[PDB]
């Protein structure tokens, strides 16, 4: 009925959607495993805004310690899938 | 209705205002829940344990 | 324009002055605090995740707290002037006060019944 | 079980060796451990944990006792049954405690004073009393039929 | 209204409180004041069961309204004419009370004028 | 599966987000979340909802039913 | 579809 | 009905005649006629079946009566036999008086519910009867204690007679 | 009953909900204007509160001077 | 009464001659038969008390206590037959013999027409509950707790004995009905005050009155489940029954000698309910709740009003039933977790839905939910106390507020909340203990339906 | 939640935490999205223009002053996510997250109601036993004899091995169990 | 900073075993192994009215007549309203009307 | 009586587009709203009163 379940592909597509809509990340160099400082050229404040945007997009917040551990969309996807128990 | 409409238009208007004790009093429920629900159970349970049972 | 704390509204850990003037002694003190916390967490996690465990995990903290709150009080009690005065007032003062108010109330009631100025309307089942 | 007197709580510590033994028993550091003052209230060597409720503890941390927000083996406050999350909170407030007390007392006293002001200065309508017939309803309110009341007479205007 | 302002700001001697109404004898200024009369009596009021608050001088209009309701219980939007009649009688009683109040206010002013003339 | 819209449609023109963007560029700052936040002002969400349009919803149909009812009452009486 | 097993205590007793 | 109007008085009902001024039908009358036909008829039919079974098996029971033993005033003190007999008599009369007060209270409740908003005037005789029996009950049975007894009631009555005799001197 | 979820555009509006909503709103407004036309006693009543100052001393029954 | 006394006596050869695999079944079934036989004392068509013999009688006050004891004995065997499975056959039969002997002596105690016989059977009931609490208790201080219980009761009971032989010498027979008829008014001297205190302090000790109540909480902590039942459901009510029977010959000076104990009871129920708020032990918390309810019973009996006597009688029966039920719930949790700490097991509403329902119903009975006999007794005690003095209503209000608070705190911290997931040793439910819970609650429902059986002497 | 906190919070961690909390309270005050975006850009500009600080004592002073300003200007009722602590829906389904060990205590009738699931459960328990013995050995090897110890746990360092203390993470109940 | 390689490798192993546990939480198609409609007005709203309403009506009407009206003061009601111009059904008199209403303004 | 003009001045050169007659916060906005509702409310009362005088009873 209501509240359709999440998928791994859906989570990946939504986080890539948000990162594509972010301006300092040009969408052509963006990958699922692109690091924020190594090959994306961001900093800690940019990671903070990215994390809060993912929280606002998915409706749940990430605690501060896990949020500062997440550093690229691959473990962003992994954290969201683990917290919402999305296995397939 | 018109006063609250105007006020909501002011909140729509792009400007931050300084918070005031009137709105703090209204938002924190008149401070009755925090103040009473902290000062009455603490004194009651402290009187209970530190006088009745123990003493 | 300063936040003033209370025992019932404590001061925030991000607003205390004791953190911004931090010292290597305090830093290492928190380091062994984390070490003890991690040791206790590891012991409880091992006992929790043992599949051969067939009973509840006993808690020495709970046992010590229960004995301290139940059985240690009279072995560790020493009579002082202060606790003797406090025990005397807390065991007698309410009794004397309630005795006085009950005695005046009942004396007024009995005298009013005796000399007739209190009229019972329909008090038939007392 | 296997609980003995040496790690069970005991008497008030006097020597630094006894204080260190008590700290080791309670799983605290020697400098962090502080017993209650020796005023003979039966506290013994139980530590003076800070008087903060369990709401101060980190809610995102996976505590061993999740309802209590406490780990396993750490010392328990003497007033845990006061400071559980179902009971007395000591959390920081967005405004000061004295400010909240002053504002609440001021609001209550202000309302009481203006209620007294409105009581001594009541508001009404420019009318007389309500007009009622038959000696202001003498018989229907339960008057004695044998005893004739004073004639309450009303006139047109 | 303005009566409260004149009582609590200007003067309280000429502005009267609503409890000692009347404070003057009815024969003063009325050479022949007739007694008030009502249609309903105690027997029919008791039979039709009016509460003691509503046993005023519009009891007969109240009885016709209640008889209207009890007869035409279906189509409750049919008692409007005698509902308006009872309301108009209540208006007459209320303006009679206002007449009484305004009369004793002017009588208090007349007494103050007599005191000043003395 | 749930197909996603094309993110490149989330442009920025005709929007209070460009009102904010012009105000920031006057000060000299850039907002990188404008395209992410621009979906709430485009498409079916693009419209100024007003209190007359909220309370007076269905008022013209209510007025039509009201005048038809008056015509029926006048024809009956 | 996608029915998931729900964890319940032993209500049989 | 096992009750009677001698001890449960009730004025005769005065219902008014229906005068439907409107032309609409009465759903109350329609529903009560339908309800009668669908519910009251089978209920009364099975009730007459049960009552004819009762008439086939009719039995009788009697209201027990106790003779008047001599009162405690002529009982010698310490002679526990006659004291026990008078005490049981006093307890039975106590229970009878309790049920009498229950009857009076039920009568007062019935008066108030029947009169409604006219209870201040029409229930004057019932309230007066309740006041009289209340005063008599207070004078005979009040303040006896949990261990109320015929001896305690007699002591209270003797004290009341002495005080009213001293009041009657002047 | 069931409808598809859509990511960032306006959802599809079924006919049942919109027609029933406008029907309820129009019913409310029709009722308000109907009662306001027939019994408009929400304003002023229909009773016309008199002015006490224009009342005369002869009908008020005060002695002249 | 002999038709109930003799087969209860013959239960002991049944216990000691039954097969080891049939002893519990035989004794439970025949003790249920004993309860059904004891139900015949409710045939009261008139005020003549059922004086069956020259030494035994039945009374509207004595009958509910006898029926409660005869009903509680099979429930005692049910509750105690699980923690004795890892035990010797002779010791199991000995424990069954102790329970049966208690039940016999309590029936004779409540049916005795003689106060000397009442005292003899009083100490006769004092003995085997000591044996139970001392031999079958669990941890160390069962012995010292039994020492408090025994010597509080004995120092209470000795001046009662001295006053009993003094009253016998003054009057002649000490029979209850003869005293009730030839009651003599005391001349209010200091010797009469001392006589009153001597014949009152035994029941004041074993109620327990506040300040002398120190034996009860540690005894209920340290006792087995049948010991907790016997104390908190029968023995306090025995003290109150003795108070009611002895108070008839103490007029008039009880009206002013009742002053300190009424105050002691009111302040005691308030402070013990505060302890129940701040108490970390479940069994001791129930014990302090029992102290508060028995303080209410003292207040009613000392103000000595007919409503007070009715309220005392219903509070006796209702509190006995609900305290046994609460102790059964605490015992079931105790055999699950091998601990008595109140905070250790929290989310039991998850694993045990029906047991949490029994918990809720027991606590609702405890906090005086209408229309139960708990609130009937409490409300009639409140009305009689307000008749005695209008200012008792403040103390009543404080006591009722804290009573509801500790009952709902019990439910919240023992059933509701997150489950302690480390508690692997949580067996689902025993049909035995669930049957015990039902056999506790259903008589409460029946007595709620018909409260006329437990009215008492007055009305 | 999935990462244990360290002994102390670094200055960068405190600055980032204050930045996130200030932005959350900013959106709670601002409500409207364009207003929030404007003032969030302003706050980001403030943090950027205090970013390049070299003294670090003035940086700690600036952090303390910013914390005082935040505590003075914070929303009395900030926006909280429903699953966040203090939220409306927080701990709502703790009454439904039943632990996995009652399935052992289930009756054989309820065992037979779900055969394949219980076969998989027995397979998981056997794997748990073997991995438990191996990971007890691994955790005994990995623990330093003396020195600093953190709450983090090592992974499995060879093939066919499971990470130590994996059971209460892997077999934890679902956050939406029903 | 980001994930340390100790936690980074650990988490991917814990996540991998989490997917296996959640996949095993699914049910096979045979789970669980368990051991005249007409229309709503004609059937569904009909038998409920004749069973849960009509049968309890018979038992209640049996109680309120043969066990309530037989008791003295069970069902007691206020006297009905009697207006002028009405006729009593029980006794038979006509209540006399009111006076002339001297005021006929509205 | 201290000098707070220069702090009050910088509450008047905000280039937010808010006009000078509403730049003083919310209090002047409420004063604006109250005077706008009460001159017009007075005006409608005056026109009604002039009409009532022009058409006598
Ligand atoms: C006349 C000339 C002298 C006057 C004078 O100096 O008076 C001071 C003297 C108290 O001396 P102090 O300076 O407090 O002594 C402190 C030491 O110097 C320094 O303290 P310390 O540590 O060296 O002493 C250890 C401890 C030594 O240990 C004790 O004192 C043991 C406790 C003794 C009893 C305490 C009773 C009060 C607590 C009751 C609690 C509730 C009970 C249940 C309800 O001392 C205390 O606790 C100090 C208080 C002693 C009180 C003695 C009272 C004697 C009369 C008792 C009458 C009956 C009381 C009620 C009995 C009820 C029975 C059912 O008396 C008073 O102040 C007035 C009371 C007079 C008697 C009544
Ligand atoms: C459990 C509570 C324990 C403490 C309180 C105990 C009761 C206190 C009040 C009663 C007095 C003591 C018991 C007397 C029993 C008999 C009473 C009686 O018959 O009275 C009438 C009799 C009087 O007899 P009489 O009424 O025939 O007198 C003749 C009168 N003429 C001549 C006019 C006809 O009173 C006594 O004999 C009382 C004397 C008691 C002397 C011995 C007391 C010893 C100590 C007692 C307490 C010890 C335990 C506690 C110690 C402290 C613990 C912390
Ligand atoms: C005497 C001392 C006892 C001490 C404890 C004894 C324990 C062992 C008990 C063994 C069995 C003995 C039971 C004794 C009571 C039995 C109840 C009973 O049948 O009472 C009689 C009653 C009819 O009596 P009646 O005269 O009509 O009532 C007074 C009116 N003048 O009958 C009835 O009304 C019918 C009763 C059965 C029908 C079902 C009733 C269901 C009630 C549901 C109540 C719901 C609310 C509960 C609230 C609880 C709150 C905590
Ligand atoms: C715990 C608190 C204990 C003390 C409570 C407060 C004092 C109680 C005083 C009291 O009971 O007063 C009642 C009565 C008044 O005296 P009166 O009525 O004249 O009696 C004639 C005496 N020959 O006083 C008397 O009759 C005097 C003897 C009263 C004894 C009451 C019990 C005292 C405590 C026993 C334990
Ligand atoms: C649940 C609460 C129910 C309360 C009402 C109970 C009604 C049944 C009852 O107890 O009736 C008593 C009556 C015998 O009592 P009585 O008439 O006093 O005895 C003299 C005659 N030998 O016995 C009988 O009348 C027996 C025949 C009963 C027939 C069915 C009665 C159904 C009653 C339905 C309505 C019950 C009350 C509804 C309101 C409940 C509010 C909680
Ligand atoms: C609701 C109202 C909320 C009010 C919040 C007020 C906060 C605004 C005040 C400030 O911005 S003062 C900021 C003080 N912080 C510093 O000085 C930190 C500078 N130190 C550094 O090391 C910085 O370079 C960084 C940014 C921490 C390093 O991080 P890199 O980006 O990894």
């Amino acid at each position: 009925s209501d509240a359709p379940p999440l998928t791994l592909d859906g989570i990946k597509d939504r986080v890539l959607y948000v990162l594509k809509l972010y301006d300092k990340i040009d969408p052509e160099k963006l990958s699922v495993n692109s690091h924020f400082m190594k090959d994306l050229g961001l900093d800690s404040l940019d990671q903070v805004e990215i994390i809060m945007a993912m929280e606002d997009e998915f409706g749940f917040e990430i605690p501060d310690i896990d949020a500062e551990k997440l550093m690229c969309p691959q473990e962003i996807v992994d954290y969201i899938a683990d917290k919402k128990d999305v296995y397939e | 209705f018109l006063i609250a409409l105007e006020l909501n238009n002011l909140t729509m208007k792009l400007s931050m205002n300084k918070a005031n004790p009137y709105s703090s009093f209204s938002t924190l429920l008149g401070f009755f829940p925090s103040i009473i629900h902290r000062i009455t159970p603490m004194k009651s349970l402290n009187l209970s344990l530190k006088t009745s049972l123990t003493l | 324009s300063k936040y003033k704390p209370a025992p019932l509204a404590t001061l925030p850990s991000t607003l205390d002055p004791a953190e911004y003037d931090v010292s290597p002694e305090t830093r290492r003190a928190q380091v062994e605090r984390l070490s003890i916390r991690a040791r206790l967490k590891r012991e409880y996690l091992l006992q929790y995740n043992d599949p051969k465990r067939v009973s509840h995990i006993e808690d020495p903290a709970l046992i010590r707290w229960t004995y301290a709150r139940s059985a240690n009080i009279y072995p560790n009690f020493r009579p002082t002037p202060k606790n003797s005065l406090l025990g005397a007032v807390a065991g007698f003062g309410p009794l004397i006060f309630w005795y006085y108010v009950f005695k005046t109330d009942r004396d007024r009631k009995e005298r009013l019944i005796q000399e007739g100025k209190l009229d019972r309307k329909f008090n038939i089942s007392y | 079980f296997h609980m003995t007197k040496d790690m069970l709580p005991g008497s008030y510590p006097r020597t630094p060796e006894e204080r260190a033994a008590a700290a080791k028993k309670y799983n605290m550091r020697v400098e962090d451990y502080e017993p209650y003052p020796d005023d003979g209230m039966g506290y013994g060597d139980y530590p003076m944990l800070p008087n903060r409720s369990q709401h101060e503890r980190d809610p995102w941390y996976q505590w061993d006792h999740s309802e209590l927000r406490m780990n396993w083996g750490e010392p328990i406050h003497w007033d845990l049954d006061m400071y559980i999350r179902n009971r007395v909170d000591t959390s920081p407030t967005p405004v000061s405690w004295d400010v909240m007390c002053k504002h609440l007392f001021g609001f209550v006293a202000f309302m009481v004073f203006m209620f007294w002001v409105g009581h001594v200065f009541p508001s009404y309508q420019p009318v007389g009393p309500k007009q009622y017939p038959y000696n202001n309803l003498y018989l229907e309110r339960g008057g004695d039929p044998t005893k004739e009341p004073e004639p309450v007479v009303h006139y047109d205007i | 209204g303005a009566h409260l302002t004149r009582r609590y700001l200007w003067d309280a001697s000429v502005e009267p409180d609503p409890e000692k109404i009347p404070s003057f004898p009815p024969d003063l200024g009325f050479p022949e004041r007739k007694e008030r009369v009502m249609v309903a009596t105690q027997q029919e009021m008791m039979d039709a069961q009016l509460t003691l608050q509503q046993r005023d001088y519009c009891a007969h209009y109240l009885i016709r309204l209640l008889k209207c309701k009890r007869d035409s219980f279906p189509n409750f939007l049919a008692c409007k004419h005698e509902q308006h009649d009872w309301d108009y009688c209540e208006h007459l009683d209320y303006v009679k009370r206002m007449k009484e109040f305004e009369r004793e206010r002017r009588l208090l002013q007349r007494k103050k004028r007599r005191a000043l003339k003395e | 599966k749930m197909e996603l819209p094309d993110y490149r449609q989330w442009k920025i023109e005709g929007t209070p987000l460009e009102t904010v963007q012009k105000k920031l560029a006057a000060r000299g700052l850039r907002d990188p979340w404008a395209r992410n936040e621009a979906w709430r002002y485009m498409g079916g969400f693009a419209g100024n909802i007003t209190f007359p349009s909220v309370i007076l919803k269905g008022f013209k149909w209510g007025f039509a039913a009201f005048v038809v009812a008056l015509g029926a009452e006048y024809f009956l009486d | 579809g996608k029915r998931l097993f729900v964890v319940k205590p032993s209500l049989y007793y | 009905d096992s009750w009677d109007k001698d001890v449960y008085p009730e004025p005769p009902s005065r219902t008014p005649a229906p005068s439907p001024q409107t032309s609409l039908p009465n759903p109350i009358t329609y529903l009560t006629k339908a309800y009668d036909l669908v519910v009251d008829w089978p209920v009364t039919l099975v009730r007459e079946f049960i009552e004819r079974q009762h008439a086939k098996n009719r039995t009788y029971y009697y209201h027990r009566q106790y003779r008047r033993v001599p009162d405690i005033t002529e009982c010698k003190e310490g002679d526990v036999l006659c004291i026990y007999e008078a005490e049981m008599q006093w307890r039975r009369d106590f229970k009878v008086d309790q049920e009498i007060m229950n009857i009076i209270q039920e009568r007062l409740k019935a008066c108030q519910q029947r009169e409604g908003e006219n209870y201040q005037q029409n229930c004057a005789k019932e309230l007066e009867q309740f006041t009289k029996v209340t005063k008599a009950y207070q004078d005979r049975y009040l303040d006896l204690g949990a261990y109320y007894s015929a001896r305690k009631c007699l002591a209270k009555q003797k004290q009341r007679m002495l005080e009213e005799r001293k009041a009657a001197r002047q | 009953v069931h409808i598809q979820p859509r990511y960032r555009e306006f959802p599809q509006l079924t006919r049942s909900q919109v027609i029933q909503g406008e029907f309820l709103s129009s019913l409310m407004w029709f009722w308000i204007l109907w009662r306001f036309w027939h019994d408009s006693d929400a304003v002023l009543g229909h009773f016309s509160y008199p002015d006490p100052s224009q009342w005369t001393d002869e009908e008020l029954g005060i002695p002249p001077d | 009464m002999l038709k109930i006394i003799l087969p209860s006596l013959m239960l002991l050869p049944l216990t000691w001659l039954s097969s080891p695999k049939k002893t519990w079944t035989n004794v439970t079934s025949y003790s249920f038969l004993i309860s059904l036989t004891s139900l015949t004392l409710l045939w009261q068509t008139d005020e003549n008390y059922k004086n069956f013999s020259n030494m035994f009688s039945s009374d509207p006050l004595s009958t509910p206590l006898i029926i409660l004891t005869a009903w509680l004995l099979p429930l005692m065997l049910m509750a105690s037959q699980n923690h004795l499975k890892k035990d010797n056959n002779v010791l199991q039969k000995l424990y069954i013999s102790m329970l049966i002997s208690l039940q016999i002596l309590l029936i004779m105690t409540f049916s005795a027409t003689e106060l000397i016989m009442f005292y003899i059977l009083f100490e006769a009931t004092l003995i085997p509950t000591l044996i139970i609490i001392t031999r079958w208790g669990n941890q160390t201080e069962r012995l010292n707790a039994g020492i408090y219980f025994l010597f509080y009761t004995l120092i209470g009971s000795i001046p009662l004995l001295i006053a009993l032989i003094l009253i016998q010498n003054h009057v002649g027979t000490l029979n209850l009905m003869i005293l009730s008829f030839t009651t003599h008014t005391l001349d209010a001297s200091w010797s009469n005050n001392l006589l009153w205190l001597a014949c009152m302090m035994a029941f004041l000790i074993k109620m327990p009155l506040y300040g002398v109540h120190l034996w009860l909480p540690k005894a209920h902590v340290e006792a087995p489940i049948a010991g907790s039942m016997i104390l908190a459901a029968i023995l306090l009510k025995l003290g109150s029954y003795g108070m009611i029977r002895i108070s008839i010959i103490l007029d008039p000076l009880t009206k002013y000698m009742a002053y300190p104990f009424i105050l002691l009871s009111l302040w005691g129920m308030i402070m013990t309910s505060s302890i129940c708020l701040r108490q970390t032990d479940l069994k001791s918390l129930i014990a302090y709740s029992s102290v508060s309810h028995m303080a209410l019973v003292i207040a009613s009996i000392m103000i000595q009003t007919p409503w007070s006597f009715m309220g005392a009688t219903m509070l006796m029966i209702a509190h006995g039933l609900t305290s046994s039920l609460l102790f059964c719930l605490a015992n079931s949790n105790y055999e699950r977790i091998h601990s008595r700490t109140m905070i250790m097991a929290r989310g039991l509403q998850m694993v045990f839905p029906l047991m949490a329902t029994w918990w809720l119903m027991a606590s609702l009975a405890n906090l005086a939910l209408p229309p139960s006999i708990n609130l009937m007794g409490e409300l009639f005690i409140t009305m009689s106390l307000f008749s005695w003095s209008n200012f008792t209503i403040i103390l009543m209000g404080i006591n009722i507020i804290i009573t509801g608070m500790y009952s709902m705190y019990m439910i919240i911290t023992t059933q509701r909340g997150k489950l302690t997931n480390h508690m692997i040793n949580l067996q689902p439910s025993h049909t035995r203990e669930l049957t015990l819970m039902a056999l506790h609650m259903i008589p409460l429902i029946l007595l709620t339906t018909s409260p006329k059986l437990i009215t008492g002497l007055t009305m | 939640a999935f990462c244990a906190p360290p002994a102390y919070l670094t200055h960068q961690q405190k600055v980032l935490r204050l930045y996130k909390r200030a932005l959350r309270h900013l959106e709670s005050w601002c409500i409207h999205r364009d207003k929030y975006r404007y003032f969030a850009c302003l706050m980001r500009a403030r943090f950027e223009e205090h970013k390049n600080e070299k003294d670090m004592m003035r940086a700690t002073q600036l952090l303390r002053e910013a914390e005082e300003e935040f505590w003075q200007n914070q929303h009395p009722q900030p926006y909280i996510f429903p699953d966040s602590p203090g939220g409306t829906s927080f701990e709502r389904y703790e009454c439904y997250k039943v632990p996995e060990w009652c399935l052992d205590y289930w009756h054989p009738s309820e065992k037979a109601m779900y055969p394949d699931y219980f076969s998989k459960r027995e397979q998981w328990k056997k794997l748990r036993m073997e991995s438990w013995d191996r990971e007890v050995k691994q955790l005994q090897e990995e623990t330093s004899p003396d020195g600093i110890m953190t709450e983090a746990l090592p992974p499995a360092r060879r093939e066919g091995d499971l990470p130590p203390l994996w059971w209460h993470i892997v077999t934890r109940p679902r956050e939406r169990p029903t | 900073s980001g994930y340390t390689p100790d936690e980074k490798l650990r988490l991917q192993q814990l996540r991998e075993l989490r997917r296996r546990w959640l996949k095993d939480q699914e049910l096979s198609p045979r789970e669980p192994v368990l051991p005249k409609n007409m229309v709503f007005k004609a059937y569904r709203s009909s038998l409920f009215a004749v069973s849960h309403v009509l049968i309890p009506m018979w038992f209640v009407h049996y109680y309120v007549k043969y066990h309530m009206a037989t008791k003295p003061y069970t069902i007691v009601s206020s006297k009905p309203r009697i207006f002028p111009g009405d006729t009593i059904l029980e006794t038979g008199e006509v209540i006399p009307p009111m006076r002339d209403f001297p005021d006929q303004h509205h | 009586f201290e000098n707070k003009v220069p702090e009050k001045q910088k509450l008047f050169q905000e280039d937010n587009g808010m006009p000078v007659h509403l730049k003083g916060g919310a209090s002047d906005a409420l004063l604006y709203r109250a005077t706008m509702a009460l001159t017009l409310g007075g005006t409608a009362y005056a026109i009604y009163l002039l009409a009532m005088a022009a058409f006598p009873k």
